[PDB]
């Protein structure tokens, strides 16, 4: 004598795909622009009594997301922002031999150029400062832009500000986020822990390789997780329950020349160097980084066996963004040498670091951004919260194991973050039997 | 307890907190300003805004048609069938979460609402020649 | 079957109204991307998404309104005139294709839509005060 | 008209909850330029939007109270005096429904749980004696 | 023993801000807002009188003005996008002044400057001959360059686009209603008694200028001084009055066009020469008509300000061009007029010469300016001036005299005086209320 | 005492416009990515579509005032400028040209109709530049005064298309919104615009090619197995006439000679695609189309055409009237290229294999607007096309006994209101009333 009895509102989900709206809580920052929306003062954690759930970070869609919306912010960054076009021109340049530590030879160039004015029909003579790294060699001092042969160059808007700022993604109405509570959770599986939030914690959008920096910390423990750990075709992202700190600096005191490249705009270049030459760098403390990496071996040891000899070394070789690491400090870009960290085995530190001004934002080419002169002198100090891996392939059962830090797509940054929140829909709908009839 | 409070909670228990979900379901003019010249974002809020109100409306009239609308709880004329469950009253209203239970049938989804269906014209239909004298 | 057949008697009509019903109301990630891009299109879509909402919703008041919600078939209290239609069932209800008819009574519907209002609201307040 | 019965007296007023129940909801040249003016087409859009937004949410509550289907319900919850300490003669002594509502305004939210929890109290004891 | 009743479409509304729809009447072409606020309105406003309602207006604070704003600069960018850029045009130039009939009031005036500029094939150059006012042109180092080189880039508005200002109705969408202040006599903020509800506003004819404001209302049955705050020398005041003051504009030069190409399927439009003798561009106001006038708005500003209170005019103030002198947009062209005549009064026809300019720069903000393309045969405008810009130009210790100078550069402003009765509200049907039933 | 009822659906429906949505299937990955129709008519079709055979319904279809081929020719410029958006514009090749003919080889029927021409161009840099050469067809270059510029320099700026964008028509189907629904006349003999009685419901139109073309109507129906003649008003000379086949007649087209390509580059992300040397001899394009069949199939024509005429008149056929070179040719488009043939030898008889010569323009204003100008990539090899005629757009203009037809073009909107002769959009309208045995 049982009937069908329908009941609306239901507590049951499903997994979704949706888009998500972004919020967060100076003006002239395109994240903090875009994700204008506030943010809840006093967000709302639910704890889920007796409910457990399956977590994958590897497949989850917020991440894509936040990949697909930081670069297409990039592009409306860039979009209203004057062109390079009219200083695609032959340079003609010289060595700049003055006051240059001699380690550093060959990496500025002083170029000349004949470029157009405000009126059209006049013409001027510009001289600027570049880098080794942007500037390349017609067949002596004959030299262009990189780009010339495969690209327009957009030069930043001086005034954006692209300093990661927290920011929370919020379901929309229908939906919830789920997130892992659990400690050492380790990504594709279960967990026991589970509470469903309105928005994300702030997630900083930071932009590097090889080294993760200015995350999260991994509670009490070292996690190394894995799409698969015995894959060498895939990566590992390893989270540090300790950071380590990293001071970085760009030395000289640059000056900047602005120009009148045409009618209502302005080009910025690189004027003379007040002081001495010499060369970027980043310090690592020496017996921190020792320490740390004795905590990831062990973790490794657990997952590879307890013989435990394990070498570490440099990255593969390729261009300079994978194999370098690579970050924005005080709006420059800049390249380290990281073989300084990897250079043991198991059983302070100078990183020197190189500047370029036309940036590839991201692994797509056909579009490059210049990036204009920041005056001063630049220093910033940054927090190591993990590490990209890659476990080398080759012969079986090599009592040594290999490790190589390297790169690969952005998407595994935001996967470090985003790895315990899940986005589901609700389903209001559900149908039992019980004892009422009409 | 919360919006999704009652998730882990028995089916029985959980029914009362029927209210919460039925109306979440369908819950700064410098920021939209910027947001409205970014075109491409706006629209696929507009499309988010739409499908949302989509969504609820098939379920409004679902429940319409099965003719229990205006209800969270609904009485039927149409039998519970051992096919679609085996399972012990006790365990379908105790022991058991939602959660649970949905995945278990959600094989039979699309008959019993198809059996609804059925039920409710053959009722106004009699309804209709009741009346009528 | 979505129109059924209107060439049909209009009663029997009656066996495809919750089809009707529910044919008013409607995963390539690749339409949307090209929508995005493609405003103008978008913009058109999400009209005419909006229009068929609006649609629905606008007949669903009314019936509220009038006090026929929740029912394929309503029953009212108007009286109906023979300045609109002079014929019987066999006449009216079991030999008429229900276009042609519905085009006859054109003339005549918003004076029945606001006489179906008035009833109702007469109802209401009945209701009312002799719940005491 | 539509806001006529804004003078009106409390209980004069519920004479005209039909007009404006039915205006909440209410040239191809015309088309062509405001898809065009792609910001004008969003502003528009999102309007339209949020009316209907707006109108289901209400709807929705209407549902949820056990009062769906009229524009007048009475419900089984008392007033209580800390509300409003007036009688019914002084409620309704010739005071406009919009400065009635000023006096009650933060109560609301108040009023509106009690509803809510009642009416799904109301549906369990129901279920329960329908199956007796 | 009174149980809860709940009603839905009970007569209640809050205060809101909304997006209103742009309504004109349904009947020229190729008119900027004729064209794009295209719905039409054919049915006559349904006002509706309501009684024993007060209801509490602020001029002030109304967003409906700020709205008007931001739509109106958003609509002309949107006409001006798809028309042809002058950037080719910023060359270096070579002048000499135009000595053909010239008067003394035009002498160094109108100068005559010619070129090297484009053609249709990218390889070839040609040397063209266009005349310039000399408030569009600086000189540098006969050589010149257009002021809005270094600042800006030039756009041509196109020539079958017109600025014409035409009756704009804004709508309410539903759920939504536009509350009208019919009191009389009307000051800026406050309760008003007659309160009536329309669907659409009263159409307001966009028209922009500065100091004077041109063609709107008439302020009923006297002169009527609104403002945010009085006592404040900062805020402006605006003075509506109740008869229309006229005011003949005309730009006497009978003026040809030269048609260039620039490039391919591009097209400048240039001044050519004059045809018969060159004179100022100068506007007329009866002399009786604007001495009582002043002398109204005298009399109700001592009302605030005292019977043994001297007011005097001063002649504007120093600054830019747009904010020193009246600005028209007369028969396309931009005209910017003396006022020295008309404030120059102390209370115890008159011609007025104006100068034209082509870059103009029609909004406050910088880096877009628009070339305004000149205007064959000769301009004659009439218009009805309807009210005041003033500024009291206080912050002293001196009670015995007040000084008033003409003012305001902030178009803002000026459609305060047209939608100050104006309020939008938001409709709350739902509502609560005791009675005797119960379930 | 029957009173009001109200029905919430009610099966009946009004004529409306509403806006249509595009559905297609593409059958290959590359046209899933380059293909225009393909991408941009995204939503796949319905696999299992059906039609509803409303009985004893009597319905107007008027083709002559039907939205839905308004909206299709709309949606087409659209689509065709949308697809022109992204690509390399060649504002820097409007420069004077220094030609001479291309004399190698050439059979004297192209003598004149191919030049070889030089310029100073762009380079990556700014300040260096280049000396390259190309061929043009005689059509695109015109005399300035051996110095020549290009046609549209005078007039609008030209973009070139994208080399790897295909145009190619792949059947289109348009489907309604739901509310709306489409009907069809399955009425075999159905004559333009009237009243039918064989009128079908169906969710999306079967598919329609998307073909463009002036004078022939190519690769559509055809005609119900009857020939057809269809028009607004036969009586008004103002008037066009669309004739529909019942068998279709073939037309072979060759461009015979090899092509090459050369890549230029024009600035740092700019390439142009010039077009060539050719190897081999030089040959006129042309298309063959059977004797007999043309004249059988005319003959069909005629005596279907005297119907509405004397029983005993004579019908003439002539070639084309003054115009341009879009209205008097039969524009043809196939193998990316753009063919003008002369169809004077199918229009010169009297009644009561034929060559027909063709020249090649790239430069190509497509809906006859003239405020642009787009460039056709050259391709690459030889051109062979074979295409079903289906039918004609024929223009008829006291003389009692004999009257003189003519072949001619017309706006691109008549091959759509052919194809789409047979479908009508209504809108549902579900309420209505009715008087009934009972009370509330
Ligand atoms: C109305 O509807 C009709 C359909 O009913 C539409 O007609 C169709 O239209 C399409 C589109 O234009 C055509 O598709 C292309 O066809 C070509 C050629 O194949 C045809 O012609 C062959 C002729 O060769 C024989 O006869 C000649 C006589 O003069 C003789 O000289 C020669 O030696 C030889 O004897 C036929 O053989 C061929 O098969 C036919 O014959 C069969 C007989 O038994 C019969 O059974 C068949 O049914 C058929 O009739 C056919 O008729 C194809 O080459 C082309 O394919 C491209 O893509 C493939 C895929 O990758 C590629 O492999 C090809 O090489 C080619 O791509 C290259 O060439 C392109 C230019 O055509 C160029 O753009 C590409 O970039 C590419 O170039 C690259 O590769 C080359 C390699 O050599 C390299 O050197 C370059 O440097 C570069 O890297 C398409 O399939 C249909 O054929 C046509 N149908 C018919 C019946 O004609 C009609 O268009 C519609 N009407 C309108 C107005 O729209
Ligand atoms: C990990 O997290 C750290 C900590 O937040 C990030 O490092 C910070 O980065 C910001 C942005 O570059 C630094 O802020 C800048 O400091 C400059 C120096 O200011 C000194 O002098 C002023 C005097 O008034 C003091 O108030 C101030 O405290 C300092 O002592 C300023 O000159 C900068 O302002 C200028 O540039 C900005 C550019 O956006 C313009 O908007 C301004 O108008 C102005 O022109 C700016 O304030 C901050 O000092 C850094 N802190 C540390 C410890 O490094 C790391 O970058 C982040 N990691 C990664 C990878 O991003
Ligand atoms: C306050 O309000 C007044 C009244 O509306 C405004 O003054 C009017 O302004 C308009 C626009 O400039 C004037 O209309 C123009 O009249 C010109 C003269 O027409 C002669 O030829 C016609 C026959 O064709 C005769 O009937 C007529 O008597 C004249 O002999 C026309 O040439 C103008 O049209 C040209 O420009 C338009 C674009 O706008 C093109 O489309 C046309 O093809 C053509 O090239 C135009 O019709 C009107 O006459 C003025 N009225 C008065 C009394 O002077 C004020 O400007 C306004 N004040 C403010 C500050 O805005
Ligand atoms: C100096 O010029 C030579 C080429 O003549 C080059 O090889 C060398 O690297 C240059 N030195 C510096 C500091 O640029
Ligand atoms: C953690 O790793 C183990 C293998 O050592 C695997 O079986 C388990 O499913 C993983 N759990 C999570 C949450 O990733
Ligand atoms: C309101 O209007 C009436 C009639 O137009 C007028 O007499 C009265 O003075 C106005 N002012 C009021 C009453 O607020
Ligand atoms: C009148 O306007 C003045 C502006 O200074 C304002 O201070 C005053 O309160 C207004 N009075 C009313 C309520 O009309
Ligand atoms: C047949 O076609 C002719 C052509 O103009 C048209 O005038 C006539 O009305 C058509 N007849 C019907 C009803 O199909
Ligand atoms: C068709 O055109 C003729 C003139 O050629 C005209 O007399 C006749 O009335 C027209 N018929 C229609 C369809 O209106
Ligand atoms: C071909 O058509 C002509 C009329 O133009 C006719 O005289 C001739 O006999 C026809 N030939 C055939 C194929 O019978």
């Amino acid at each position: 004598n049982l009937w069908v009895t329908v009941y609306y509102g239901v507590p049951v989900w499903k997994d979704a795909e949706t888009t998500l709206f972004c919020a967060s809580d100076k003006k002239h920052n395109v994240w903090a622009t875009h994700c204008c929306v506030p943010t809840d003062p006093n967000p709302q954690e639910i704890h889920l009594e007796n409910v457990t759930e399956e977590f994958n970070m590897w497949k989850n869609n917020m991440v894509e997301q936040m990949h697909t919306d930081i670069i297409s912010l990039w592009d409306q960054s860039l979009k209203p922002c004057v062109k390079l076009t009219p200083l695609c021109v032959t340079l003609q340049c010289t060595n700049v031999t003055n006051n240059i530590t001699d380690d550093m030879r060959g990496e500025l160039k002083n170029c000349s150029f004949n470029m157009t004015t405000e009126l059209r029909d006049k013409k001027q003579k510009v001289y600027s400062l570049f880098y080794r790294l942007d500037v390349v060699q017609i067949n002596n001092k004959e030299y262009r832009l990189i780009n010339c042969n495969t690209s327009a160059i957009t030069q930043a808007c001086p005034k954006v500000s692209f300093e990661p700022i927290p920011i929370h993604y919020c379901a929309p109405a229908g939906f919830a986020i789920l997130k892992c509570k659990d400690k050492k959770f380790n990504g594709t599986g279960p967990c026991t822990n589970v509470s469903t939030v309105q928005c994300t914690h702030g997630i900083k959008p930071v932009v590097s390789t090889q080294l993760l920096l200015n995350g999260s910390l991994a509670e009490e423990e070292v996690i190394i997780r894995s799409e698969n750990i015995t894959n060498n075709a895939k990566n590992i992202l390893v989270q540090l329950n300790e950071s380590v700190q990293i001071n970085c600096t760009r030395p000289n005191n640059n000056t900047r020349k602005s120009i009148r490249i045409g009618p209502g705009q302005w080009f910025y270049a690189t004027g003379d160097i007040i002081g001495d030459i010499r060369q970027a760098h980043c310090n690592v403390s020496k017996a921190t980084w020792n320490e740390t990496l004795g905590k990831v071996v062990k973790q490794l040891r657990k997952h590879f066996g307890n013989n435990t000899i394990i070498r570490f070394a440099n990255s593969s070789g390729g261009d300079l963004e994978v194999t370098t690491h690579s970050f924005n400090c005080g709006g420059e870009f800049f390249y380290c040498n990281t073989s300084g960290l990897f250079n043991s085995t198991w059983i302070s530190i100078t990183l020197p670091c190189r500047i370029k001004q036309i940036i590839n934002m991201w692994q797509r080419i056909g579009q490059a951004m210049y990036a204009p002169p920041i005056q001063g002198v630049i220093r910033c100090v940054s927090n190591i919260t993990g590490l990209i891996l890659t476990r080398d392939g080759g012969s079986t059962n090599s009592t040594t194991e290999t490790f190589r830090p390297g790169g690969g797509d952005m998407r595994d940054n935001w996967r470090s973050e985003l790895y315990k929140y899940k986005v589901v829909k609700i389903e209001p709908l559900g149908v039992a039997p019980t004892r009422c009839k009409r | 307890l919360g919006f999704l409070g009652a998730a882990g909670s028995t089916m029985g228990a959980a029914s009362m907190t029927l209210t919460v979900q039925a109306r979440n379901l369908l819950s700064a003019p410098e920021c939209q300003q910027h947001l409205l010249k970014l075109t491409v974002w706006g629209i696929k809020q507009l499309q988010a805004r739409v499908l949302a109100v989509e969504r609820y409306l098939r379920d409004q009239q679902l429940l319409g048609i099965w003719g229990c609308s205006g209800k969270l709880i609904c009485c039927t004329n149409v039998p519970w069938n051992s096919t679609w469950s085996n399972r012990n009253l006790s365990e379908i209203w105790d022991n058991m979460t939602w959660l649970q239970w949905d995945k278990e049938i959600s094989n039979y989804t699309q008959i019993i609402y198809g059996l609804l269906e059925e039920s409710q014209n053959q009722q106004e239909k009699n309804e209709q020649d009741l009346l009528a004298l």
